[PDB]
RNA sequence: GUUUUCAUUAAUCAGGAACGUAAACUAUU
RNA sequence: GAACCUGAUUAAUAGGGACAGUCG
């Protein structure tokens, strides 16, 4: 059925999006477990490697 | 009645004739019915759904037995959504078309929800006690109702 | 409690009718815009708050959504349909340079972080996604049989191509832009007014909902809320994470702004004023020090978070005294006298 | 008993706009009420309403309107009278609208001046 | 009124909390380096655009 | 300054989670002379003992 | 019929009132029930389901229990 | 026709019953004289 | 007194009653 | 309460009709 | 003085009646 085919395709999309947020889990974990956070980030600087 | 047959009217009438013998051991509205009316216009893309029109006391004569009649009409004929309805020729007629569309399940409410401009969307809710076997038939219900009447409605179980 | 003086100012003369939408520029630092209820939008510069920089009688109805592009231009929704203006040009132009009416009644906007893509939440139950300069009608992504209006839409700024939305089915829905389809849909108990994402943690979101409540959810596991902030009286109208990702502003439907920590579950601060009539849109500046409040009195007000902490350059024995006081309150903040004086606020 | 079900509905809308609620349950529905709220929704003073059936109307309101009212004897009005009736009913000519049951339907006074048709004054909001 | 009425939220034991505070923060009782390291704030916000994080750090 | 009020902590946890002495009990509670159904249960216990 | 049950209640009330004759609450309820009878009877006259010369004072009560 | 910010302040300090008079005052075509004083008392502002 | 109340007739709840003289007074003012 | 019926029968009171020693501190909320 | 409407309606969140257990 169209509803079940849509449900399986969107379950596959949910697994792909969970993979692309599991790439962020480790940095979120280090930011919540760290002792001192420095904002703004070093990676967002407009002169990063100069 | 009203018809001289098309290509599939004689096939569905032969199915109604063949359900008399060579089978069950169940016939109450099967012998007092003749060739009546049928229509074959698409639902979604790829699939179609057969509707058959019924004389107006034979709608309660068919409310007598519709379990496993529509199952064998789905299985033994063409593997598509079978659907019976009365034939008619205003708002009470469209209400009748809805409540004879949904045959096991009683509709509860109609919510005519407008939008932030003049556009409006009707949405008729169903009964909660029967949910599992109807949800794959809901888009067929909505599309057959659009194709017969012209008013876009969408069917939804309440949550 | 003595030097807690949070009100800083008010942007210009304000609007005529109430401020029903406003949006910052996430690339710049002093570019704000606000669209009122009589359909006039104004672009403000935060360095010179005396008068507006650019105003136009944009639409007929109220301005429901509004955003800035990543180049310099701004977009605005209405029930009319969305429009695009160039507010920074050497002649001032009142006329739009693009308009879009097909796609039902639009409700909100959200711009992409990097590219020129933006998604508009419509009232037909779909969102539709445009790319500027090579798309005209956009691509309409929807839940397959969906009827109720999608109220808010928000691009995830950390993880690009993940779009969250709330809808008046008391539901939140996700969207993956890479494979253009919806992803997951959860029905909550009450309607949600606004979704927002965390700018430091890509997976956490917050819904401001008519349950007087803020729900911090995890986008990978929608089983339970990560946190439930409950402090309000009337419904929550707007929520916004701080750009450091550790605090929240919520403007409510009664006359209150509530400032929250991320793990708190109860109010750090409450801001209110007899002149402030209702609160509709609250958002931080990109300093993460000042917050802005678009009210129903037609006023955009500039408050500060950390109400007793003054800005500017401090001497070392000044900021050491302030940091020493904050560490000392972190330790002894739970004792009874200290607790009652630090929790007392005049509502 | 107030047979004016439009007045009962508009009394409920005024009570909600005073009490700061975000929706109502207009218990007796009609069609003139639906047209009234259609005009209010055109001019943006009411968010979104639905007619559910037993029926009743659920009216999401934005918190933008001040007062609803019905003119109870429903006096007839021409255009040269309509200008003075607008400036005597509304606090300002640019704020709020007067509702008219014309031969072209039910609409506001600006749409009546657009479509060049007069009629009876039925209500007003601002 | 100087005793504490209940345990604070993360703590699980009376010995844990009443032995976890244990040391004065102030500059009279600790050295200057210790005082600086113990009253550094957790989140250090400098001025500027605090843009959301582009790429994963770890 | 900052130590536990142990009585208040025990009461907080209570409101969150919610043959040699039973003769001097009656010796102390025969003098009131409130009858007080816990003393009726104690009298039945003393009769069983 | 509604009118039939109402006139039956009226005959029952008047018979009890004739046997007792002293109370006033039954007389007041009799006045209420006779007003109700006359109003429903007038609506059924202006529809026309019954004769327009048919009347109930006490003789119709007597000839419908008899 | 000018309106001082003390006058706008007292019109805003009065409740949402006066929202129509507030919008009428907040019509855009009029001059807004910003005031540099403390109390937002319209009588003393106008007299000074 | 309330500012928002219109000047033609009396207001009771959401119902605004206009006497027959007042609708005649506006028609006199137009002519 | 019902797995009960006719479907405007209704609302309000001009006229009229039935019942009959005291006072003294006070559309929702 | 209800709503509904390019051979007999909604069955009213107004009526009157019937039945049952009751209640004072
Ligand atoms: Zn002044």
């Amino acid at each position: 059925a169209k509803r079940q085919q849509d449900r399986l395709m969107r379950e596959a999309a949910y697994k792909k999006t969970n993979e692309t947020l599991d790439r962020w889990i480790e940095t979120v974990k280090h930011n919540r477990r760290a002792e001192h956070l420095v904002f703004p980030l070093a990676q967002n600087a407009h002169d990063r490697g100069l | 009645s009203r018809q001289n047959p098309s290509d599939l009217e004689r096939a569905i009438a032969g199915a109604l004739y063949d359900l008399e013998t060579n089978t069950a051991d169940l016939k109450a509205a099967l012998r007092p019915l003749q060739f009546v009316s049928a229509r074959e216009i698409e639902v979604g893309h790829g699939k179609k759904a057969i509707v058959i029109f019924v004389p107006v006391p034979a709608l309660q004569g068919f409310h007598r037995v519709q379990q496993r009649l529509t199952r064998e009409l789905e299985k033994k004929f063409s593997d598509r959504h079978v659907l019976i309805l009365a034939a008619r020729r205003l708002t009470a007629v469209h209400d009748a078309i809805l409540t004879d569309l949904v045959y096991p399940v009683e509709i509860v409410g109609k919510r005519l929800r407008t939008k932030e401009d003049g556009s409006k969307v009707l949405k008729v809710i169903l009964d909660e006690k029967e949910r599992g076997g109807v949800d794959y038939r809901l888009d067929t219900y909505s599309e057959v109702y659009r194709r017969l009447t012209g008013r876009n409605v969408t069917f939804e179980f309440p949550q | 409690r003595m030097f807690a003086k949070p009100f800083l100012g008010q942007l210009g003369n304000g609007h005529v009718q109430g401020v029903y939408s406003m949006c910052k520029d996430k690339n710049s630092l002093n570019c704000i815009a606000s669209g009122s209820g009589d359909g006039v939008v104004k672009v403000w510069d935060l360095t010179t708050r005396d008068e507006e920089t650019w105003r136009v009688a944009a639409h007929n109805n109220i301005v429901k959504g509004l955003t800035f592009t990543n180049d310099k231009k701004l977009l605005s929704c209405a029930t009319d349909g969305i429009k695009l203006w160039d507010p920074y040009a050497s002649p001032s132009n009142t006329t739009p340079i693009a308009t879009w009416q097909e796609g039902g009644p639009y409700t909100s906007l959200s711009f992409h972080r990097s590219a020129n893509t933006f998604a508009a939440s419509s009232g037909q139950g779909c969102i539709r996604i445009w790319d500027l300069e090579h798309s005209t009608a956009g691509q309409a992504i929807q839940w397959p049989s969906f009827v109720d209006t999608i109220t808010d839409v928000c691009f995830n700024q950390v993880e690009t191509s993940v779009i969250g939305s709330v809808a008046t089915d008391r539901s939140i829905i996700l969207f993956d832009l890479r494979t253009n389809m919806p992803v997951i849909k959860t029905v909550l108990h009450f309607a949600c007014n606004r979704i927002v994402f965390n700018p430091m943690e890509a997976m956490n979101l917050a819904v401001a909902s008519e349950d007087h409540n803020i729900y911090i959810f995890d986008a990978r596991n929608f089983d339970k809320a990560l946190n439930i902030q409950k402090g309000h009286v009337a419904a929550v109208m707007d929520v916004e994470f701080s750009p450091t990702g550790e605090e929240l502003v919520s403007g409510s439907y009664d006359r209150t702004i509530r400032l929250w920590r991320r793990d708190a579950g109860h109010s750090r601060d409450v801001y209110h004023t007899k002149r402030m009539q209702r609160v509709f849109r609250t958002m931080w500046t990109m300093d993460s020090k000042y917050i802005l409040t678009g009210s129903d009195d037609g006023n955009v007000r500039l408050w500060r978070a950390n109400a007793s902490e003054r800005s500017g350059v401090k001497a070392t024995r000044q900021r050491q005294a302030l940091e020493y006081n904050n560490a000392l309150l972190d330790r002894y903040g739970h004792l009874p006298e200290i607790r009652r004086i630090r929790r007392h606020r005049h509502l | 008993v107030r047979t004016s079900v439009l007045h009962d509905a508009l009394n409920s809308i005024n009570n909600a706009e005073k009490m700061g609620k975000r929706q109502v349950m207009i218990r007796p529905s009609s069609k003139v009420i639906v047209k009234f709220l259609q005009v209010m929704q055109r001019h943006g003073y009411i968010g979104e309403f639905e007619e559910v059936d037993n029926g009743k109307i659920v009216v999401q309101l934005n918190g933008r309107l001040n007062k609803c009212g019905v003119i109870s004897p429903r006096y007839n009005v021409r255009l040269a009278e309509l200008e003075k009736w607008v400036t005597k009913l509304l606090p300002a000519r640019q704020f709020g609208y007067v509702i008219l049951t014309t031969s072209a339907g039910i609409m506001d006074h600006e749409e009546a001046r657009r479509k060049h048709v007069a009629g009876k004054i039925i209500g007003f909001f601002y | 009124k100087y005793l504490a009425t209940g345990l604070p939220h993360p703590f699980e034991s009376q010995q844990q909390y009443e032995r976890s505070l244990r040391l004065p923060v102030g500059p009279e009782w600790m050295t200057k380096e210790t005082f600086q390291d113990a009253t550094k704030p957790r989140v250090i916000i400098k001025q500027g655009i605090i843009a959301p994080m582009s790429k994963p750090m770890y | 300054i900052g130590n536990l009020d142990l009585r208040s902590e025990k009461q907080r946890q209570a409101e969150r989670d919610l043959n040699t002495a039973l003769k001097k009990y009656l010796r102390k509670q025969r003098k009131k002379n409130i009858i007080d159904e816990k003393r009726l249960k104690a009298e039945e216990l003393y009769r069983q003992m | 019929e509604d009118l039939y049950f109402l006139i039956k209640k009226a005959v029952a009330v008047r018979k009890h009132l004739e046997r007792n004759r002293k109370d006033k609450d039954s007389k007041f309820r009799l006045i209420l029930i006779e007003s109700r009878i006359h109003r429903l009877a007038r609506y059924y006259k202006t529809v026309g389901v019954l004769p327009p010369t048919w009347k109930y004072e006490s003789s119709t009560a007597s000839t419908l229990v008899a | 026709i000018i309106i001082t910010s003390c006058v706008m302040a007292e019109l805003e300090k009065l409740g949402p019953r006066y929202r129509v008079a507030l919008m009428i005052a907040r019509d855009e075509r009029w001059q807004r004289l910003t005031c540099d004083h403390k109390g937002t008392y319209a009588d003393d502002c106008i007299v000074d | 007194r309330p500012v928002d109340l219109p000047a033609v007739g009396r207001m009771r709840g959401a119902e605004l009653r206009i006497s027959a003289k007042e609708a005649a007074a506006i028609a006199r003012e137009v002519r």
